[PDB]
């Protein structure tokens, strides 16, 4: 099992809202800093675009020309339908397959809300704190649907025969046939294969019912999602919680500060906080730029992993997996 | 870098000499201490920032080395990686910031549906197989060898196929046989 | 700037032209309207300790501390000639205009010859022996006269100590800051033209002092003064700081403006689940806000921060057409036309159920806005599906070879 | 500390539902004291 | 990181000592807040490098 | 470092580099085999005859 993440998530920033949380005064005082607000809101709207384009590329870059059935009866003796959209479904999305379904109920997201958010936030957390800090999380290019079509065409794409290296011809041939195709191609002659189809078949079958049960804490690729899930609501944490630093002020709020003091007492300490959100706002667009660029290579290493071990058998060993690679199923996973 | 000089950080004004002309010398200081202190900060984040950028440029940069290696210098016989399909010749240009790669590959624009077999045998008692090589075993009966990149039936011959064991999955050739499968 | 939202887009880029997309903009902010004032019926603070009697001398200061009531400050600063105020992380215009948690006046007779002894760093005997401010807590050191001689009773002189020490005057005893001195039993007895020293031969300790006499001048004092926030459920209030009581039971749900028992601020109040603990009237979470309230009609309302709706800009730089994306919010909220969409309200778009291959302006959930050639249409990113292959029942199996090429360039 | 023994409360406000560090006057944790016993007279 | 505590960040000192021994209280406030500030601001930077 | 004329050279000599045959696995060996059989043999090892 192996986790590459493709995406951040993408933040932009209302960088007034921010400074000065809705108050005259402090409007007035940070007109002096238009240039370096507006500057931090083109730096995230060019980071949010990037992050755009890169996604696009991805989802271009995985696409399938040719795509056989896999349903029960035609695999042959292999369970292929933890790899498949349910029959019955009950996921909330038509298109999802039962192995994406097990890996995002068991990550811990927050449900951020691109419908309904501020509604539901004030009916009744980093994700109500949009409307309050100032910031607000933007929507992904493709609805979750979209993702779960591209990947589960990956599933039962039609690819050029074992023999003929290439991808300009699509061979028509049976998942059992393919699976014999490719340990032939490792070192096993075909008179053990033609005598131990059915064994090959329950230890196929073995392979997936334990990858079924294998997201706990010991598994590491899981791990892996929720340290990007878990890197996501921390910068979210650091901007949010960032607004309650003084910098050496009497209080860490514009409405303390024009309460307690006069004008020019005043004045000092909202610059003080002025300056201090600033700097703060800076470092989080860093941080931001330096994520995304990360995220973008390592989409592309994705892009690479899907074109060497999902459309063709990898004769690199420990590239794909551990020992001779035979095949690979590539499903959504959160930010990946 | 250049726009960060405007930044007051507090003063009365980002100019050295406006604080100079305006106060007097305890608050001349205070006031060039808050623009010091404040240019500072910011060249210690372009320093940070640049070496970000630089360490990037340095891992790209081996990255190019490896694409020039593998497309220009050679046929990358995996799919995918130099460009689209089956890649056929690469070229390198110079750019303003590194490389430009024009990666040619081979695009099918029409295709038809061919019946093809995995191999052929006849009944002979140490029965021979033969499989194609790069290529398919195509009919519409009598078996002729195409590419497996472009429609063209071929006579079946030693120069395409190669003898294999047999499979139940073979077709079995009784009226006719091509000069591979016969004696 | 402040006519739309394309116009402030433009006024943020400083330039008539901007590129095409999906800008994000400021926010829908809401100001505080209407206000909710909740406060007691209080009483009078008893300053009357004060004036009744002499007042008291550095050494011996004396210390009034008050605690829900409300107090006359005009009718109190009027009495006083006030000479110098020096204030601390407040201002005296904050302490008539707001409330506080508590009060402590700390005054003494005081002549104002001294008053550089009272200063902040100043190391004579004043701040050495006698009285040194204490800076915890915000402050206010007043210096004042007393122009009526029957407002406050004249003392006989001015005294004060000079050293206090045990054996030597290199075993001297520091005042603390806000605290009495040690030699205080010993100037006690007073300091006048005969006795200038003081000594108990028990302890060993010696106290010396010096005076100045009161002979038909105005009566000088020093009050110096402390307020604490937000350590008590009621308050000390200045009366031109009362105003009437409001209800809040007509402004839920909206961003308004509230005075809790002399704690001020803004705010969103809803009728929530009574938590916390009823008498101590706040509740209040990790970060020092106020998030509920125990009000006197029975009602536990909780306290909201204000929220601002999320605004984008949806602009074409083409055909000139602009649309706003309210982001995660209802059409109602808000209140061609507005409708909802997977990503929020947005306004400005047509729906015509158009599919659509490759957009420049993606809203997210695989939605976005087309030009037309005229309103940006909304539109949904095609997903193309692959050309499907069945294998057929035989020993055979059917591949698509093929026939013509060309040559594409990556 | 585990049944919240000698306790001081916070004296203008509450909190609920959260786990809060605070600086404040406490007792020891483990600490004796002193015990007292008040008897009664010869009958 | 061992050599961005010698920064006076516009404090009269980059100790807390002769801060401590050199004014009184509201001053040494003031300036231990600077140094505060200024070394919080290095440890975040330190800690995203 | 380099003016950009010797990177166009170095990117220019690239274009008409002699390699290895393509039967010949290996960069051992330089094959002075004119572009339009090189094109003819790179086409030939993808899948046509
Ligand atoms: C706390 O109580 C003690 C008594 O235990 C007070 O000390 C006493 O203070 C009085 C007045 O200052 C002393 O009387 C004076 O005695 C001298 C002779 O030494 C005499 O010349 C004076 O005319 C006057 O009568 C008394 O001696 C002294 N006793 C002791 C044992 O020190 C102390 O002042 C009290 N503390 C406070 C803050 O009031
Ligand atoms: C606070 O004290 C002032 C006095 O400084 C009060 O003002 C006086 O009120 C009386 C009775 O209403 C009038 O006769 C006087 O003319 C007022 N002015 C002066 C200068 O004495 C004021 O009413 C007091 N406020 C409250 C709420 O009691
Ligand atoms: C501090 O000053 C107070 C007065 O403000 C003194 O209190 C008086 O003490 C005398 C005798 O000790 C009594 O007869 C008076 O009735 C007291 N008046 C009040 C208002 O309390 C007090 O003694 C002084 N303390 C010291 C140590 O000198
Ligand atoms: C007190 O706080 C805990 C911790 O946040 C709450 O427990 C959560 O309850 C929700 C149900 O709404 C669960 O989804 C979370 O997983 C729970 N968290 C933990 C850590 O158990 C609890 O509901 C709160 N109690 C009240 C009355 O609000
Ligand atoms: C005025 C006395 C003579 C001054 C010249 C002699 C010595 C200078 C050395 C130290 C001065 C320190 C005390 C400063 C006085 C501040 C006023 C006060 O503490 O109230
Ligand atoms: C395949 O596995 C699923 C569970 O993953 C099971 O419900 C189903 O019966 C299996 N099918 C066969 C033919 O074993
Ligand atoms: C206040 O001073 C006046 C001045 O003549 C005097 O008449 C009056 O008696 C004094 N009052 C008191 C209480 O000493
Ligand atoms: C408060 O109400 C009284 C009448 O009850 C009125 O005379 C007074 O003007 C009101 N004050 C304000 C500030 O509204
Ligand atoms: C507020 O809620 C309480 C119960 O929680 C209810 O008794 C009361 O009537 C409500 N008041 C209003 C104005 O809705
Ligand atoms: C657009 O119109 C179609 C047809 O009436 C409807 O099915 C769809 O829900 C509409 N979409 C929106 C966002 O209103
Ligand atoms: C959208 O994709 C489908 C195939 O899935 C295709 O038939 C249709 O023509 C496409 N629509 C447009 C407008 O390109
Ligand atoms: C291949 O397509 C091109 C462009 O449509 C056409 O000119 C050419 O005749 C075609 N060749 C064959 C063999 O179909």
């Amino acid at each position: 099992q192996e986790f590459i993440q493709t995406t951040i998530q993408k933040v932009t920033v209302d960088c007034k809202q921010y400074v000065c949380n809705g108050f005259e005064k402090c409007e007035q005082l940070l007109r002096e800093y238009g240039q370096f607000c507006a500057k931090i809101n083109q730096a995230l709207h060019g980071a949010n675009l990037r992050q755009d384009e890169s996604v696009s590329n991805l989802f271009s870059n995985i696409k399938t020309q040719a795509t056989q059935p896999l349903d029960a009866g035609l695999t042959g003796d292999f369970n292929l339908t933890l790899l498949q959209v349910p029959k019955v479904v009950t996921s909330q999305y038509s298109y999802r397959s039962a192995i994406e379904d097990l890996l995002f109920n068991k990550v811990t997201i927050a449900d951020p809300g691109y419908m309904q958010g501020y509604d539901e936030c004030m009916k009744q957390d980093l994700i109500c704190a949009q409307f309050v800090a100032g910031y607000k999380v933007l929507p992904p290019l493709y609805d979750p649907n979209m993702e779960s079509m591209y990947t589960t065409s990956l599933t039962g794409a039609i690819l050029g025969a074992a023999w003929t290296a290439g991808a300009s011809s699509f061979a028509a041939i049976p998942f059992a046939q393919s699976v014999f195709y490719r340990m032939n191609g490792i070192g096993i002659t075909q008179q053990v294969l033609s005598e131990n189809q059915k064994q090959i078949a329950n230890k196929f079958n073995q392979a997936l019912g334990a990858m079924q049960t294998g997201f706990t804490t010991t598994n590491l690729a899981f791990a892996k999602v929720q340290e990007a899930v878990n890197a996501n609501a921390q910068a979210l944490s650091k901007l949010a919680s960032e607004l309650s630093n003084t910098f050496g002020a009497i209080s860490s709020s514009i409405s303390d500060i024009l309460k307690r003091l006069d004008a020019v007492e005043q004045e000092a300490q909202i610059d003080r906080l002025i300056n201090g959100r600033l700097t703060s706002l800076n470092a989080f667009v860093a941080q931001q730029l330096v994520r995304s660029e990360t995220a973008a290579r390592s989409s592309q290493l994705a892009v690479d992993k899907v074109n060497e071990c999902v459309k063709s058998q990898s004769k690199r060993n420990g590239f794909c997996g551990s020992g001779n690679h035979i095949v690979s199923f590539v499903s959504n996973a959160p930010n990946g | 870098l250049a726009s960060e000089l405007s930044n007051t950080f507090g003063a009365i004004s980002s100019s050295i000499s406006d604080i100079l002309k305006r106060l007097d010398a305890v608050e001349q200081e205070a006031q060039i201490d808050r623009l010091i202190n404040g240019r500072l900060t910011s060249l210690n984040a372009f320093v940070a920032q640049q070496l970000v950028r630089s360490e990037t440029a340095a891992r790209s940069s081996q990255l190019a080395v490896d694409k020039v290696n593998e497309c220009v210098k050679s046929q990358s016989k995996r799919n995918g990686f130099c460009g689209s399909g089956n890649h056929i010749v690469s070229f390198v240009s110079n750019a303003p910031n590194g490389l430009y790669f024009f990666h040619v590959g081979y695009v099918p624009t029409a295709h038809i549906n061919a019946t093809a077999a995995y191999g052929l045998c006849n009944t002979e008692l140490p029965p021979r197989c033969i499989a194609p090589i790069d290529g398919y075993f195509v009919t519409n009966p009598e078996w002729y060898y195409t590419g497996s990149a472009f429609y063209n039936p071929e006579p079946i011959t030693l120069a395409n196929t190669r003898y294999v064991s047999k499979d139940t999955k073979y077709q079995e050739l009784n009226n006719k046989l091509p000069p591979p499968l016969l004696s | 700037c402040g006519y739309d939202d394309v116009a402030q887009l433009f006024c943020s880029y400083e330039s008539f032209d901007v590129d095409s997309g999906v800008y994000s903009v400021s926010s829908f902010e809401a100001q505080p309207r209407g206000y909710f004032v909740e406060q007691p019926h209080s009483s009078e603070c008893d300053f009357s300790a004060m004036f009744s009697s002499q007042p008291p001398q550095v050494y011996n200061f004396s210390r009034l501390v008050f605690t829900n009531c409300n107090y006359n400050l005009t009718r109190l600063l009027s009495l006083f000639q006030v000479s110098e105020f020096s204030c601390h992380q407040v201002s005296p215009s904050a302490l008539a205009s707001g409330c506080y948690s508590s009060l402590t006046v700390d005054y003494f007779a005081y002549p104002l010859s001294m008053a550089s002894y009272l200063r902040q760093g100043s190391t004579g005997p004043i701040a050495q022996f006698n009285y040194k401010q204490d800076f915890t807590n915000p402050t206010c050191r007043i210096l004042a006269a007393v122009p009526s001689n029957v407002t406050i009773p004249l003392p006989q002189s001015y005294m004060w100590l000079t050293q206090c020490y045990t054996n030597s005057p290199s075993n001297s005893h520091y005042v603390e800051a806000g605290s009495y001195t040690p030699c205080l039993g010993l100037a006690s007895r007073g300091f006048n033209t005969f006795n200038s020293m003081h000594y108990d031969p028990a302890t060993g300790l010696t106290a010396t002092g010096s005076y100045q006499y009161i002979s038909e001048e105005a009566l000088e004092m020093a009050f110096i003064i402390s307020v604490q926030y937000g350590t008590d459920s009621n308050s000390v209030c200045p009366l031109q700081a009362v105003h009437n009581d409001t209800k809040v039971d007509d402004k839920l749900g909206r961003c308004i403006e509230y005075s809790l028992y002399g704690v001020t601020g803004r705010g969103v109040f809803q009728n929530c689940t009574p938590v916390g603990l009823k008498q101590q009237r706040f509740v209040y979470d990790g970060f020092d806000n106020l998030v509920g309230y125990h009000s006197d009609n029975g009602n536990y309302y909780c306290v909201r921060p204000c929220v601002s709706v999320p605004v984008s800009v949806i602009y074409d730089k083409a055909t000139n057409n602009h649309a706003t994306l309210f982001g995660s919010v209802a059409c109602e909220h808000v209140d061609a036309g507005p409708m909802q969409t997977s990503v929020g309200c947005v306004v400005g778009l047509v729906n015509t159920s158009l599919i659509v291959d490759n957009c420049q302006l993606p809203l997210g959930q695989s939605l976005c806005a087309v030009p037309a050639t005229s309103s940006l249409q909304l539109a949904t990113i095609n997903f193309t599906e692959p050309h499907m292959l069945t294998p057929i029942n035989s020993s055979r199996f059917i591949v698509e070879i093929p026939t013509n090429f060309s040559f594409g360039v990556t | 500390p585990l049944f919240a023994d000698g306790i001081i409360y916070p004296t203008g406000r509450s909190y609920s539902n959260i786990s809060l560090s605070y600086q404040g006057l406490f007792p020891r944790q483990g600490d004796l004291g002193r015990q007292y016993i008040y008897s009664v007279t010869h009958a």
